[PDB]
RNA sequence: CCCGCAGAAGAAGCACCGGCUAACUCCGUGCCAGCAGCCGCGGUAAUACGGAGGGUGCAAGCGUUAAUCGGAAUUACUGGGC
RNA sequence: AAUUGAAGAGUUUGAUCAUGGCUCAGAUUGAACGCUGGCGGCAGGCCUAACACAUGCAAGUCGAACGGUAACAGGAAGAAGCUUGCUUCUUUGCUGACGAGUGGCGGACGGGUGAGUAAUGUCUGGGAAACUGCCUGAUGGAGGGGGAUAACUACUGGAAACGGUAGCUAAUACCGCAUAACGUCGCAAGACCAAAGAGGGGGACCUUCGGGCCUCUUGCCAUCGGAUGUGCCCAGAUGGGAUUAGCUAGUAGGUGGGGUAACGGCUCACCUAGGCGACGAUCCCUAGCUGGUCUGAGAGGAUGACCAGCCACACUGGAACUGAGACACGGUCCAGACUCCUACGGGAGGCAGCAGUGGGGAAUAUUGCACAAUGGGCGCAAGCCUGAUGCAGCCAUGCCGCGUG
């Protein structure tokens, strides 16, 4: 139909380490801009626990805490602390276009700062920041903007200083329009009185960091001669010009206040959409055309556009179904247009809509560029599929699926729930592509794989929350092999059927003896060095066949046999008794006894593991793939951290990630693959007996 | 039940009230000369025949009896007060 | 007045029916439960239906004691019978979803609230 | 009950869900049903050209 | 529904081809891999497996499965036997 | 002119004929799946869980029955900022109209579903002891009085649902009294039964100047008809089982009382000792019936979606009340299972109406448009209501057309 305030559309989502109050701050708003708050952990598990384990989306519209403003329409988005749900901040953070990176007066930076500050990088969004819990003891704004500068290798700017701190925490000074804020007593936050600097910070107030003004002076050098020719510049003209360079990213404004005391959350709004980006201060979105090839999608951020969307987020609600949230970069959708999922090939038809609006799932009949809301009754949408017009098809960027480092296996308690645990495995998978659910080729048990402890454990516990399906977990098995280790000198095989029908008799005598990894595909060798004519080459095959029988699980304890290698050398037949089937018995035969005196061994597999660790703790992490019965064999000192190259065996890399943690302060990926097999300690193997 | 037309069932009601006081007398009458006619009293049997016929009818006219069933009563109860009495 | 062994009857759903406490939990040597304690269970009876079933062992509130109750003043409440909520094992917290008969102010607790909004008296 | 996986390889292990067809194998006394290729859990003969429909492999490409 | 406009322009798949059954060859494979409604194909020249060329039948559908009756006079009154 | 149409093949064997099963060609489908997919017309679309349900809608309407003014509008038993016939404030229910309330009619239709029901039903053909709103024919009645009560007003309890005391008021609400046959009881003689007013207009005569009064239009009561609807009775047909053979106390009949709209063990007291069943009672299992549908040359076999008739059900068990009509799908009461609201004392609800979610499943659709038409409710009418209906959306699900030259 027709719209109403449009380009005063505010994306921003709130992400920060735990604690913090990312999420006690978002609540806080909506009291703010609801004047005239439905708790923005509403999941059950993230209210027993207390904790961010989903992204939730509202809407609400702000005036500026003054009046100062033409009404502005901000979607909000609260993102989970923690790592383990890291995946509902790539798209939290890939989809909206501001952001608001939230720190504690107390707790500096901290581990999970700088991975949403990478994942702001990877996405190259604009941001400012809001350092909360002023109030707290030990609270020190300065220090933490400074930990902005030192640790995450950024350009704060204090756009901001606060009035004392912790219990003596009374308020806070716009160093733009030079006064110190005053908040008041009851009714929470409005009213003002916009009291000007204390005697106190004169001094410090005497700054802005005269690079504020010297930063703002950067925007364009027509700006700063001006100051440099010691001409004060105009309020309106500074906010535009920092403005200009928060939205490039070479900026962040720090705000700080204390969420709970009331006194600091509302002027962090005006910051937003003073510094904060438009959905057209942006660049148009990048993408392909379908099979042909690139041209940047573009689709400029216009309502009269090609309709193009990206599908982030995907939720079950169990009274309107399948909800699928969406950021519509172009173009518009009425509920009835037949929109195009390109990247599965085939067409959804738009029906519902819903906004989550603050408190209420509100109706809609049109969405426009700009915005974002939950489609209802959307088919077959996964997370990262691009929602476009079906004349002007493009596939967009679609974040990146962080990639599980944890794997456990699960059986399903009760062996009728079993069918059931796949049915709910499954559905989480859609919601969660970070999380991961396969079947182990062999030893056939199910096997999950989230980005840690806690995420794998809450996925459990969904389980029996809402599939009603509890199973207990354990360690993944592991596929050993077996070989020998000593070539062994002709051993006889030999049949012999005088029984009563057909006659049958075969006798064979061979050489055993281990092989090296070679040739990929066999990993088995069958040599024909059999004499002139002892024994027809028409048997020849069989007496092979016999062999290949016993490989499929050997002697010691299953598993299959590798790395064996075997050479005819000697037999007998009758001119009509023998045959393939009394041949394949004597090899069968000559393979036992030859096996047993060869000194077996109970192999296991070994992977080619790579950790990537700080300077700090190459020691620790060191020390602890050796203590996993692991060899080192490299180190780089790849730029940043430092590339750890090792070989470390399987049953022994269980739960490798929770603790790699704990010895890096959270800080250090790692990889592992499939690389050998070698001999298992002595303990290992005759533990290893079924 | 959040149909407004539930006011039928304030309606119905004082009409169960109505019905069920005048219903209830025009039985208690009847009852008078069946009573009568175990006494073996002749004459208060015709005499509280009498002081009945008027009630079950004009019930049966108001409609709450229905005819036919004003009819059966002073029927058999006539049938039965000059069958000894 | 509860004690190991005494069958109890149960005032929710769930569909224990009858249900015996196999220990009074609180305390070494404690002799009885009453008032609004807890004890094990093992179920004896069962609906067919049911969250839980004959042989299962949990816990249980103590919601009706023939003793009854006293609290301040010097008053009495007795119940004809003994009756009590199943509680999850792990959570405490009715694994039921209604309550039955009347309760007693005394279970006025943080997490027994659950049964005196649901029940019909005191 | 046991049913017949056709066509040249599969997927389908010990969790695998799949559609069941009806129709018997005369090698096979009591498998009297094939497991649908290209339906659910199942995918389609991979590389097949000839009577794509049966055993579930989609027109590649023109 | 009619009248104008531009340009072949925007629009063809699916099963089958050993007998029953309309439609045949090369290659690969070698009782393997596989086919199969029924009989039955495959152990080195496979019109039966798989690919190709070609053909046959259907066509915005075509196959497979499931299902009822038919052929089944194979519950036989019509219309059967010992 | 109009139920005028009957096809065989492969396979037991070294070969043969017979026997006999398996198998195939056809037609059909509420289909599903795999690969594929341009349009249109007409139609169809939860076959499984009569599984549980968020949200909105699916039943109202009459001021021409009544007291009435909460909002609108107009007029004003008339008034400012002056913008003097063009405004926005206060009054007055005056008129139009109208929230709440009394009252009337409808809510028993329309729609959904197949759980139950193997004969309490359905089908076919008959039958006698019955009631029947609105519509209709005829005949007369429509006189004169009385007591109330919602709304309202004043106190007052709740978080909410809901109310609580006291007092006041209208009518076509309510009750006497009169009137009383071609009505009811009664052989008769005789006894006994009802009701309501309201609107539009108006010459005179007129009055408390409200209208009397006159007229037309409606409505009210009674009786007998018509029409439609419904209840009741009988015979015959309408699944399988004997690895169910016996069944039966209100049971079978009678008499007399009671009872219903009505006949009747319908009920009750007594008397008789009967009643049913191998023509299958009884007890098990399964099941809505029919018109028709599919197949078949036919006889048959299979089947009861969509359309139309009948029945049954309305969260589960049960009960009645109101009413011409229900033992009531979006009514009441009790009980149960379950869900929801609560400020913890207390409350509320039942999609098998439309759309829709979850669930189950191989599988079955939009939380659409409109009362313009046909039809239904209320209304004198205008009109209001109508998820009946008329259209559209979804799906190659089917049929028939057409294209891709
Ligand atoms: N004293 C004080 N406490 C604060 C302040 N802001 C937030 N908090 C507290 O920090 C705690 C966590 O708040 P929370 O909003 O959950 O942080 P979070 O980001 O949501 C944790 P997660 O990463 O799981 O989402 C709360 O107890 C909250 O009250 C503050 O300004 N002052
Ligand atoms: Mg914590
Ligand atoms: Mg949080
Ligand atoms: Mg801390
Ligand atoms: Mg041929
Ligand atoms: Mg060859
Ligand atoms: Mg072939
Ligand atoms: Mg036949
Ligand atoms: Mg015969
Ligand atoms: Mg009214
Ligand atoms: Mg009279
Ligand atoms: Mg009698
Ligand atoms: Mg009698
Ligand atoms: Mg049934
Ligand atoms: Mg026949
Ligand atoms: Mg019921
Ligand atoms: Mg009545
Ligand atoms: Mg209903
Ligand atoms: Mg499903």
């Amino acid at each position: 139909a027709r719209t109403t305030p449009i380009a005063r559309y505010r994306n921003i989502g709130i992400s920060a380490h735990i604690d913090a109050g990312k999420t006690t701050t978002t609540e806080r708003i909506l009291f703010y801009t609801g004047v005239n708050a439905a708790t923005m952990d509403w999941m059950e598990q993230e209210q027993e626990r207390g904790i961010t384990i989903t992204s939730a989306a509202t809407t609400a519209f702000w005036s500026g805490m003054a009046k100062q403003y033409e009404p502005h329409r901000i979607n909000i988005i609260d993102t989970p602390g923690h790592v383990d749900f890291t995946i509902e901040v790539e798209r939290s953070m890939r989809v909206l276009d501001g952001a608001v990176m939230v720190y504690c007066a107390v707790g500096g930076v901290q581990p999970q700062s700088e991975t949403v500050w990478r994942q702001a990088n990877k996405y190259k969004v604009p941001r400012i920041a809001f350092v909360n819990k002023m109030d707290r003891m030990g609270a020190n704004f300065l220090k933490v903007v400074n930990q902005i500068k030192t640790r995450l290798g950024a350009n704060p700017v204090p756009l901001q200083l606060a009035i004392g701190a912790e219990e003596h925490f009374t308020g806070v000074v716009d160093l733009v329009k030079m006064k110190a804020i005053n908040w008041n007593d009851a009714d929470q936050g409005v009213t003002f009185e916009y009291e000007d600097i204390p005697a106190d910070m004169v001094e410090l107030a005497n700054e802005w960091h005269q690079n504020l003004i010297e930063s703002a002076a950067e925007a364009s050098e027509e700006l700063m001669e001006k100051y440099l020719g010691g001409e004060e510049l105009t309020e309106a003209e500074i906010k535009g010009a920092l403005r200009q360079r928060v939205l490039n990213n070479e900026i962040i404004l720090v705000t700080c206040g204390s969420a709970f005391k009331n006194k600091g959350v509302q002027a962090m709004l005006d910051a937003v959409i003073d510094y904060l980006p438009s959905p057209v201060d942006v660049p148009a979105i990048n993408g392909i055309l379908d099979d042909g090839k690139d041209t940047p999608a573009e689709r400029h951020a216009s309502d009269d556009e090609p309709f193009s969307a990206l599908a982030f987020k995907i939720a079950t609600d169990p009274f309107v179904g399948n909800l699928t949230f969406f950021r519509v970069y172009s173009g518009v959708v009425n509920s009835g247009d037949t929109v195009l999922n390109s990247v599965k090939a085939a067409r959804e038809r738009f029906g519902r809509i819903v906004q989550m609006h603050a408190n209420k799932r509100e109706e809609i009949k049109e969405v426009r560029a700009g915005d974002i809301a939950a489609a209802i009754g959307l088919k077959d949408v996964t997370t990262g599929d691009t929602l476009c017009d079906p004349d002007a098809p493009i596939i967009l960027e679609r974040m990146e699926f962080p990639e599980p480092v944890i794997s456990i296996a699960v059986e399903p308690k009760t062996k009728a729930d079993q069918e059931k645990m796949g049915l709910a495995l499954g559905r989480l998978a859609k919601e969660d592509p970070s999380f991961r659910v396969w079947t182990d080729e062999e030893s056939n048990q199910t096997i999950i794989a989230g980005m840690g402890e806690l995420h794998l454990d809450i996925i459990v516990d969904r389980m029996k929350r809402e599939f009603n399906v509890e199973a207990n977990v354990g360690k993944p098995q592991v596929a050993y092999r077996e070989t020998i280790r000593q070539k062994v000198t002709d051993v006889e095989g030999k049949h012999a059927k005088q029984s009563g029908g057909r006659g049958q008799y075969g006798h064979v005598v061979i050489d055993m003896y281990p092989l090296e990894p070679g040739s990929n595909p066999k990993g088995y060798e069958f040599i024909n060095d059999i004499k002139g004519g002892v024994i027809p080459g028409e048997y020849i095959p069989a007496v092979d066949k016999g062999i290949q029988e016993q490989l499929k699980a050997g002697p010691l304890a299953g598993y299959p046999v590798v790395d064996m290698g075997i050479r005819l050398h000697f037999g007998s037949y009758h001119d009509v008794d023998s045959s393939e089937l009394a041949f394949k018995l004597a090899a069968s035969i000559a393979f036992k006894e030859g096996f047993k005196k060869a000194k077996p061994v109970l192999l296991e597999p070994i992977m080619k593991v790579e950790v990537e660790t700080p300077e700090e703790n190459t020691g620790d992490v060191i020390g602890d793939l050796s203590r996993r019965r692991g060899m080192l064999k490299g180190q780089e000192s790849e730029v940043t951290g430092v590339k750890i190259h090792a070989e470390v065996p399987l049953s022994e890399m269980f739960g490798y990630a929770t603790q790699l943690r704990s010895l890096t302060k959270g800080r250090a990926s790692y990889t592992m693959e499939f690389l050998k097999y070698d001999e298992a300690p002595s303990n290992v193997a005759q533990a290893v007996i079924e | 039940n959040i149909k407004s037309a539930k006011k039928r069932a304030i309606q119905s009601e004082k009409a169960r009230k109505h019905n069920a006081s005048r219903r209830s007398m025009m039985r208690t009458f009847i009852k008078k000369v069946y009573a009568a006619i175990e006494a073996g009293d002749k004459a208060a049997a015709q005499k509280a025949f009498n002081e009945m016929q008027p009630i079950v009818d004009r019930q049966a006219a108001k409609g709450l009896i229905h005819k036919n069933k004003a009819a059966r009563h002073k029927a058999n109860l006539t049938a039965q007060i000059n069958k000894l009495a | 007045m509860i004690q190991e062994q005494t069958m109890l009857n149960v005032a929710d759903n769930s569909g224990a029916r009858r249900v015996m406490c196999i220990k009074v939990l609180g305390g070494s040597h404690r002799r009885y439960a009453g008032v609004g304690d807890i004890i094990k269970i093992t179920i004896k009876e069962a609906i067919p239906r049911g969250k839980v079933k004959k042989g299962d062992v949990l816990k249980a509130v103590v919601v009706r004691t023939k003793k009854g109750v006293r609290r301040p003043d010097g008053s009495v409440i007795r119940f004809d019978g003994n009756a009590c909520v199943l509680l999850n094992n792990n959570s405490e917290q009715p694994i039921g979803t209604r309550i039955f008969g009347p309760v007693t102010r005394e279970l006025r607790s943080e997490k027994f609230m659950k049964i005196i909004s649901l029940a019909p008296e005191v | 009950v046991t049913s017949y996986i056709g066509g040249e390889g599969h997927n389908l292990q010990e969790h695998s869900v799949i559609l069941i067809r009806g129709g018997r194998v005369k090698d096979l006394p009591g498998v009297r049903y094939h497991t649908v290729r290209g339906a659910l859990d199942c995918s389609g003969v991979k590389d097949r050209k000839q009577a794509r429909s049966k055993y579930g492999v989609k027109r590649p490409k023109a």
